[PDB]
């Protein structure tokens, strides 16, 4: 019998990123 | 700050935050660290329910009620809520001028220590878009200084995967190690805690209850630490009197319901197995036999295993019972098996082996490993039996699975718990283990090239040696096997194929009569000791189920009618007297 | 559901950690036990202690809507806690909790909605009713340790025939309404058995319930004139028979005049070999006729003989009369062991695994077809 | 398509769980049949029930881009349930829905597309109409049950030589002016 | 709008090169535009075709009217990839400016958007491109139909992130690019010829654009076909142009250009000059002055090559069927560089060894886990397919597997080898050769005899039985390497010893070898078995261990003047030392 063959997986990164507000007066 | 740090000095002296009792040793060394010159801030790290918490905010308990030294006397404990901290952190810098605030009030006492539960959350706290202006960099440089002290709370797994990444902050705090504590440790905790859980629930609980709540959840119970563990089983307990009448079973539990709690939580039969379930427990051996015949000898060992593990007999880690029915084929080895399930009520797990036959597919059990595809699938029998732990597994033709399938059977058998792929570990203790085998079936009714025929029964048993390592034997409680059903047997099997067909005509409306010469005449015709009762289903088909079905779409039998089966001692044939009726 | 619900008012009368857990198989009510509990609330079933409380269903996609600013979800998480603890005697039901996990979630930091409720519930100021399916809990909440030990998990299981039945009568009187029909005893009786029986990979409650929905739509809206108010077995039969793909009362209708010509059709195309097409013809009547084995597929024949003398022949021109698929499966390729996979799929964890077993897809696509295993002795 | 419409039909009319799945190969009409739902609902074929409803085309692609922060896709997509939900007739038809049950709006994390409807879809709510290749249904859907509940299932089957040659006649019109060119009865066969 | 240029607005006011060619690869497009749905056509070319050329060229044919009535108001646009992702710096922020695009291009009718290097937006996962997520802003207007959008994605690309992607195949009409022909490659820089005259001011021969196209596909062997052909011609007129500081040459020669793809080649000006006549008359003459031995050997390999050369036979069929058979250390290697150095190909070297394993023979083709992999694709194929003009050398061939043998047996005879990924590679300009050290075990086999005089001398019946007679009947002759004679040895001495001086030439260290000293080194440098291998070591152990203990502490650390000599009764060697 032929050697068996295994695969891997990946998992991508994405998030989010917050925002920080400035008022003018 | 008061709304974003609370004083649990304050919150200990108006009432009781979780009295801490013992801990002397974990929490001499956090004293210890912060007498510190420098990097005094401590790290409570441990696994869930070890009472990290605990040791900070009791610390706090301590110091009002007096037992601690005289250098942390006089100091103030504050929790922070990091969920406070960004309450309105909408504008840039409200989080900084928030934080930094809070930190100046400390030095500015230079007595306040402050707790930081889940300390992990802060190390990524504060970054607006794109910046490293965090909790973490904030506080580092006055860490290291020793201008503050603060107290820290993570688990190991946060703490190795999370906190550890910041190899800055993890050298500031001294990671101290908490272990869970031992069963006689438990129990004087649990006393200190009594009186505030009896309160609670205007109970009172017995010594021995207390220590039988530690005892039981420790042995069932597997999936958490023994402080919270052992708490679960004692705050629950006191619930179900409340609930209950308040004359039936309110002023105290008695050890019998800590059991039954236990019992609901693991999915087990609780101990003490009342009247109903025992009447039921005794005749499932009459129950069985009923539906299976000439295999009482199995019946024995099933039932027998299963009322040593109610009794309290049973295996300590093992499971209730572990047999390899081997025998010949249609001798009733998988339908005693379906039949017991139904008999108590229980899921049955029934697992096709001839589809492992090859080692890769061992994956399906316990699950493919960490970082391939199929990890969130998970393993199939250890998620099968993790919700049904109260179960029948059967695993039919084992024999033909690789051998590499039987090693992973020997912990069920031997320790009765098999760890998944996520590394959570399954429990058999309560499952009845059970594997049909047709090893031998060839050399068993083979014919010896000789004068004297052989009994060839001992074929089998040789071929069971040689499939099954010897480790995997021992570990069976007993191979039990199957014999040949005789004539007598036979008819009661015709009996019972007769009434299934019963059923199916009940349901359309039309009833079936079979006289006794009949019967005998369809037992001799199919009757095959080799090949078992399976050929008599087919000659009850072949010659009841075809001309029924014909007159059922084609004929009288339509509607509901009365039809009759006769034997003609002159052409030895069966005669069909159907009416429309 | 009395003893789940038994269960549920204990643990949210704990002094700690008083937050209930519904960990079940999808479509056995899990919600409906926590959102039921509010109605039993109302007509006042339940006990003293959990009357005069207030359940409340936390969406967690409004929670996190409009929340792009720094600080804004913590503020209106927060704001909801504070309430709850105010009131003393209000419940949080979470549906879905599996989803607690990864909210609020920024691009570095880990302040995520179970982190802050966490100090909430072991402390026992507030209580939380979640509902998460054993795949859910397992792979996405068990993981944390820390929020797991802070919820008792309660363990829901399909009920019974018996149960199901009343399950049904409860609510008949809703669909009832919207379908403007009647339900017969017999009726639900009926669903409850044949989905069991017939319908597979879903449980009970929902595949009752589904029966029931879908023949109320069927009798109000199929017939254009001469509508059936009432719904008879005859009508959940042939729903049944829709989601399962076979009937079983059908059987005496115009299909009954082609189980009497499938013998004598197939001799006209295949001569001779009449003992062949009698056991085909004569286990399709019996399984059809409500004779069949109910645990063994409708017949198992080999047929064995030289070439050429009909062996793939009244296959093929058994599906065509039937009108159904043929699953044609050539055991030439099958030659060695490791072929298996092909038939069931490759396990976890190894390549193809996502492909799955042709045999397994194809049988689950069509239930009702004629599986042909051509030269098994080659395999 | 009367056979496959009339299935929709009775689904779409349910107390619970009316939310069709059409399941069909590629080029079967997965998204002709969804699509002309809405025009049989104009021209009036469809039942008496079914006139006054409005068939809504979500686009995935075009919600989920221009997000770039955590609560901006919760912010939109709750805001289109909200008048889906007031008005009770309406219905909303997701062209290739297999894409929110792998990542609908949330990486590393958990907050999903689907779990989003998964509570409205249980209580009727909404109506919503699917559609996805089986290649996509055995391996992406499927995967989380309580979503698979929700959702029927209308098998699609391709049809025959003689059902197409007729669909191809209907077209002729629409492409035949758009080419400004005629096609013969028997270059369509 | 600003990102995008107007190629019909461009084109009226000139400044684009007109199109040559292309008729038929062009009018697909004009068929798949007309299109009521699946309008959108996609230029699946490889790199340097002219993709951006075809799209440029149609709108030419719109703004002139050469194209159908329903065409004439169609407006094509160039995206500018780079405008939308410079400056976002947030992930979507991109996707909002796409929007704002389309929204004014679906307002107006007739529009087209080509989008160059579509490939870079709409990657799988993370990309080296546009490292955006472009597959939300593309389906829905390539569903809706209501703007047509030109892809120009490389053959790589598409069979990855297009094929994969029902979506985007299924509203794609793919429209294959090839490499156009030599004949057609002059007639199109003959068209744009007056453009780049007009600019540099010169006047191009047309023998130097006939037989500049020739040698810049060879020589360079790296960019395609059209584009080198348009970068040697603006490149020769820039350095003429220039090269004097006050003279100039307003003509133009094939010697004069030969020199300008001497730098971007980086080969001498001698070999990139199309003499190949010239090096292969003189082949023996070059290898036998550069490498000593085995005259005979490559005498025979000369005669060989000039045959394939000629022209006769299948041109499909490979230009290469040589088997190299003799022992090692004579230089078998050395002949396989020299002759790649002087014909210009280069030198792809394969191992047969590490390609034992069942497993291994895969590689070749492809990798086992490589399934995001695929520009890599097999090992063997990728580096025929990169250089098509390059000498494949195989050692220890003898010890392979039985499926491996097939393999080459398959481009003997069709000349050309399937990949797994798809890609089409061809071995008729490739030169395919082979060696094999068979034969010296059964020479110096002991005889079991009584004597054990009894030589072999018949190493060649060895060699055709290891082989199957399959393959011997594709080789149309083995080369064999006699064994070397003590003299040549005593040449070999004197590389490695030159080596070594001119190594010590940096410290001021001379060093001085004997006559006697070198037959020292020969005897003990030199193998049967393994010819000339031994003397690397060899010399390094006698000269160079020695040397660097002294060179460390005594007195050779400065003054050099290193002397060797050798005793006569023991035979050893002594190396004196001077300060
Ligand atoms: N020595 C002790 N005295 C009193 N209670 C204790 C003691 N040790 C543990 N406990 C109990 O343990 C619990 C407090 O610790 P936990 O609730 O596990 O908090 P924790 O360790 O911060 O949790 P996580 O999940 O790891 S953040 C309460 O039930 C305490 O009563
Ligand atoms: N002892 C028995 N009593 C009653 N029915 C029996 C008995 N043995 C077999 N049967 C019938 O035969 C079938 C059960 O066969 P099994 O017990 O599953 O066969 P087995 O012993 O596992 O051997 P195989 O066929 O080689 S896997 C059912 O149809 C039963 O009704
Ligand atoms: N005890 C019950 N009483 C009334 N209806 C029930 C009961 N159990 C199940 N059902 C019905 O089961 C169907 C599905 O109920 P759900 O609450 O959606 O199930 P669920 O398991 O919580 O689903 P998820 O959230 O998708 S895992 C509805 O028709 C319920 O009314
Ligand atoms: N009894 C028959 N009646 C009519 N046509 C037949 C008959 N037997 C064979 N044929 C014709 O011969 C063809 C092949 O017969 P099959 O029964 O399909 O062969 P087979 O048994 O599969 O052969 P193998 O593969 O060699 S064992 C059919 O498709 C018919 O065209
Ligand atoms: N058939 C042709 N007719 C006319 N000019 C052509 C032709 N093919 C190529 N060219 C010229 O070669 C170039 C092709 O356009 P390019 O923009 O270089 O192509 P490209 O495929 O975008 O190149 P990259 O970016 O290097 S892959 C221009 O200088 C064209 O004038
Ligand atoms: N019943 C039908 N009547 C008319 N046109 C149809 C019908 N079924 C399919 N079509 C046409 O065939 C195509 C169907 O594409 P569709 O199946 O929606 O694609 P996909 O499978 O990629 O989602 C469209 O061009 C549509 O107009
Ligand atoms: N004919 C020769 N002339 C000069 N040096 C030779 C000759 N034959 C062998 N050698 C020496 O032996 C080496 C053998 O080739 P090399 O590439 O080093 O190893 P291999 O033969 O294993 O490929 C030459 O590089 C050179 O050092
Ligand atoms: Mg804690
Ligand atoms: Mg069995
Ligand atoms: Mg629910
Ligand atoms: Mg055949
Ligand atoms: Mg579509
Ligand atoms: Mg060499």
């Amino acid at each position: 019998g032929k050697t068996n063959d295994w695969l891997d997986f990946d998992q991508l990164a994405e998030e989010k990123v917050r925002d920080a507000l400035k008022p003018p007066s | 700050t008061e709304n974003f740090t609370t004083n649990l000095n304050q919150l200990a002296r108006v009432g009781g935050i979780d009295p801490l009792i013992g801990r002397e040793k974990e929490l001499e060394r956090a004293i210890q660290v912060l007498c510190r010159r420098r990097k005094n801030n401590p790290l409570l790290v441990g696994e869930s329910g070890v009472g990290k918490t605990a040791i900070a905010e009791g610390l706090a308990w301590r110091i009002v009620q007096g037992d601690v030294p005289e250098v942390m006397a006089d100091c103030t404990i504050y929790s922070l809520d990091i969920g406070s901290l960004l309450a309105g952190t909408k504008y840039r810098g409200d989080f900084e001028k928030r934080f930094k605030a809070l930190l100046k009030q400390l030095e500015q006492d230079t007595n306040s220590i402050l707790f930081i539960d889940e300390i992990h959350t802060i190390i990524g706290a504060g970054a607006a878009s794109g910046g490293q202006v965090d909790a973490a960099n904030l506080i580092k440089p006055l860490l290291s200084s020793g201008k503050i002290r603060v107290i820290g709370s993570t688990t190991y797994q946060e703490f190795s995967n999370i906190f550890e990444k910041d190899r800055a902050l993890a050298r500031r705090f001294q990671k101290i190690d908490i272990t869970e504590p031992s069963i006689e440790e438990t129990v004087q905790i649990i006393n200190g805690l009594k009186p505030k859980y009896e309160a609670h629930h205007d109970v009172r609980y017995t010594a021995k209850a207390v220590r039988a709540a530690v005892e039981l959840a420790v042995k069932y119970i597997n999936d958490r630490h023994l402080p919270d563990k052992a708490i679960d089983v004692i705050d629950e307990a006191g619930a179900r009197a409340r609930l209950m009448p308040v004359s039936k079973r309110k002023k105290t539990v008695n050890v019998a319901d800590i059991e039954s709690v236990v019992a609901r939580i693991a999915r087990i039969p609780e101990k003490s197995v009342s009247q109903s379930d025992r009447d039921t427990l005794k005749n499932l051996g009459d129950r069985l036999k009923m539906l299976v015949f000439g295999q009482d000898k199995a019946i024995e060992a099933l039932t027998e295993a299963i009322k040593m593990a109610r009794a309290g007999l049973g295996h300590e880690h093992k499971p209730v019972g572990s047999f390899l029915f081997a025998g010949p084929t249609g001798v009733g080895k998988t339908e005693v098996t379906v039949q017991l399930s139904k008999a108590l009520g229980i899921e049955l797990l029934r697992f096709d082996m001839s589809e492992y036959m090859e080692r890769h597919t061992v994956s399906r059990l316990i699950g493919a490993p960490p970082g391939y595809v199929g990890f969130d699938q998970g393993g199939l029998l250890t998620d099968a039996v993790i919700k049904h732990p109260h179960a029948v597994l059967l695993l039919d033709e084992i024999e033909k699975a690789h051998p590499d399938v039987f090693n992973i059977l020997l912990q069920v058998m031997d320790n009765g718990t098999l760890t998944d792929n996520n590394g959570r570990k399954a429990d058999f203790r309560n499952v009845v283990l059970v594997m049909t085998t047709n090893a031998g079936v060839r050399e068993t009714e083979r014919k010896s090239i000789g004068l004297i025929h052989q009994d060839n029964s001992t074929d089998a048993m040789e071929e069971i040696k040689k499939i099954f390592t010897p480790e995997f034997r021992n570990r069976l409680d007993n191979i039990i096997w199957f014999d040949h059903l005789s004539t007598d047997v036979i008819h009661q099997v015709v009996d019972k194929f007769i009434v299934e067909l019963q059923v199916q005509l009940d349901q359309k409306g039309v009833s079936l009569e079979v006289s006794q010469e009949a019967r005998n005449w369809l037992a001799e015709k199919g009757y095959d000791r080799a090949m078992g009762a399976r050929p008599m289903a087919r000659v009850i088909q072949d010659n009841l189920k075809k001309p029924l079905a014909n007159e059922l779409l084609f004929g009288s039998l339509v509607d509901g009618g009365q039809v009759t089966v006769a034997l003609d001692k002159e052409k030895n044939e069966l005669t069909y007297g159907f009416q429309s009726a």
